[PDB]
């Protein structure tokens, strides 16, 4: 079994800023990782797959970096609509696999 | 003697969706040199036991050869299920023969990922035992037409393994050879001494 | 965009059982990889179970033998037979379809278990 740790728990940047969301794996899962967005009350949405590829219709500002045991979703500039919860998931037995505990963005 | 040591000491190897079979005959094969192997991470056998094969004569061996991910070796057993067993290479629940595998990270992994090796991801239905399917039919996952090229709700049906260096032992490439035996009462050109 | 659409949300109790349903707008549920995932209030996502295109099906160790995924190819629909519940099995349950580069989630349906 694999478990995923996300850092931070809550991010608190303003709109316009570059953002990095971090994921660490309890095993070397190669490139087999996913990131999802989730707006409050919506179902999750795929952002990134295979640690680094961007899903269709996701804006070019999102990117995936890192491999093996350490992974990072990175956003070149926060839109006000990018304030959300973000989940990583290992997909090493695709489509099955464990999720992270998730990371929020909030300010005041 | 027999091709087995050349199937094992081979340079090139096949993708599991197009798994490559050798017909063996005209033969007198030393299986003890096989089970003496220091490289073989796995040497399962069903019906037979490794030390018995020099007593058993046969009509035919098929040696089936392919590359898969190192944890998918679990699925190369009689009656198993999971993507490789379901959509690439099925052993029957009454299989008699042996399953050999070894880590081939030094041959089959390449820097940034080796994309040359593939497996079939999409199939309308599970494979029959020893079935094969080499087709590139564009997979119609949508309710609408799809008509020869991928796009909105339809796909190329194969997936590349992308085998990386390092990247966890279960996720490294393993070369697999399966030895399968056949009988119809005639011409036993396989035995021990 | 494809819509996958859960149904069969509602209430039960300790002891009891329920069955969820899902349908899809422009995809064939029998041809796709399909799963169930749940999200309890104040808790993370739990992946539950999957059915592969050829009908092979798999489950998380938390729920092996409690819940059972199945489909009907004729109705173009997916089902989660969901037995022997506790209060803590209260969640939104999502139906989700996966492809190599795409993952299509339904809006989710509530299930609640109490007195």
């Amino acid at each position: 079994e694999i478990v995923l740790t996300q850092s931070p728990a809550t991010l608190s940047l303003f709109p316009g800023e570059r953002a990095t969301l971090s994921c660490r794996a309890s095993q070397n899962i190669g490139h087999f990782l996913t990131w999802y967005q989730q707006k409050p009350g919506q179902a999750p949405r795929l952002l990134i797959y295979d640690a680094s590829n961007r899903a269709t219709g996701v804006p070019a500002r999102f990117s995936g970096s890192g491999s093996e045991t350490e992974f990072t979703l990175t956003i070149s500039s926060l839109g006000p609509e990018d304030f959300a919860v973000y989940y990583c998931q290992e997909r090493s037995d695709w489509p099955r696999g464990t999720f992270g505990q998730g990371t929020k963005v909030e300010i005041k | 003697l027999c091709p087995f040591g050349e199937v094992f000491n081979a340079t090139r190897f096949a993708s599991v969706y197009a798994w490559n079979r050798k017909r063996i005959s005209n033969c007198v094969a030393d299986y003890s040199v096989l089970y003496n192997s220091a490289s073989f991470s796995t040497f399962k056998c069903y019906g037979v036991s490794p030390t018995k094969l020099n007593d058993l004569c046969f009509t035919n061996v098929y040696a089936d050869s392919f590359v898969i991910r190192g944890d998918e070796v679990r699925q190369i057993a009689p009656g198993q299920t999971g993507k490789i067993a379901d959509y690439n290479y099925k052993l029957p629940d009454d299989f008699t023969g042996c399953v050999i595998a070894w880590n081939s990270n030094n041959l089959d992994s390449k820097v940034g990922g080796n994309y040359n090796y593939l497996y079939r991801l999409f199939r309308k239905s599970n494979l029959k035992p020893f079935e094969r399917d080499i087709s590139t039919e564009i997979y119609q996952a949508g309710s609408t037409p799809c008509n020869g090229v991928e796009g909105f709700n339809c796909y190329f049906p194969l997936q590349s393994y992308g085998f990386q260096p390092t990247n966890g032992v279960g996720y490294q490439p393993y070369r697999v050879v399966v030895l399968s035996f056949e009988l119809l009462h005639a011409p036993a050109t396989v035995c021990g001494p | 965009e494809v819509q996958v659409v859960e149904s069969g949300g509602g209430l039960i109790q300790p002891g009891g059982s329920l069955r969820l349903s899902c349908t899809a707008s422009e995809l064939i549920i029998s041809r796709n990889y399909m799963s169930w995932v749940r999200q309890a209030p104040g808790k993370g996502l739990e992946w539950l179970s999957v059915i592969y295109p050829g009908g092979s099906s798999f489950y998380t160790d938390s729920l092996k033998g409690r819940f059972t995924i199945s489909r009907d190819n004729s109705k173009n629909t997916l089902y989660l037979q969901m037995n022997r519940l506790g209060v803590e099995d209260t969640a939104i349950y999502y139906c989700v379809r996966d492809a190599p580069s795409e993952s299509d989630w339904g809006q989710g349906t509530l299930v609640t278990v109490s007195s």
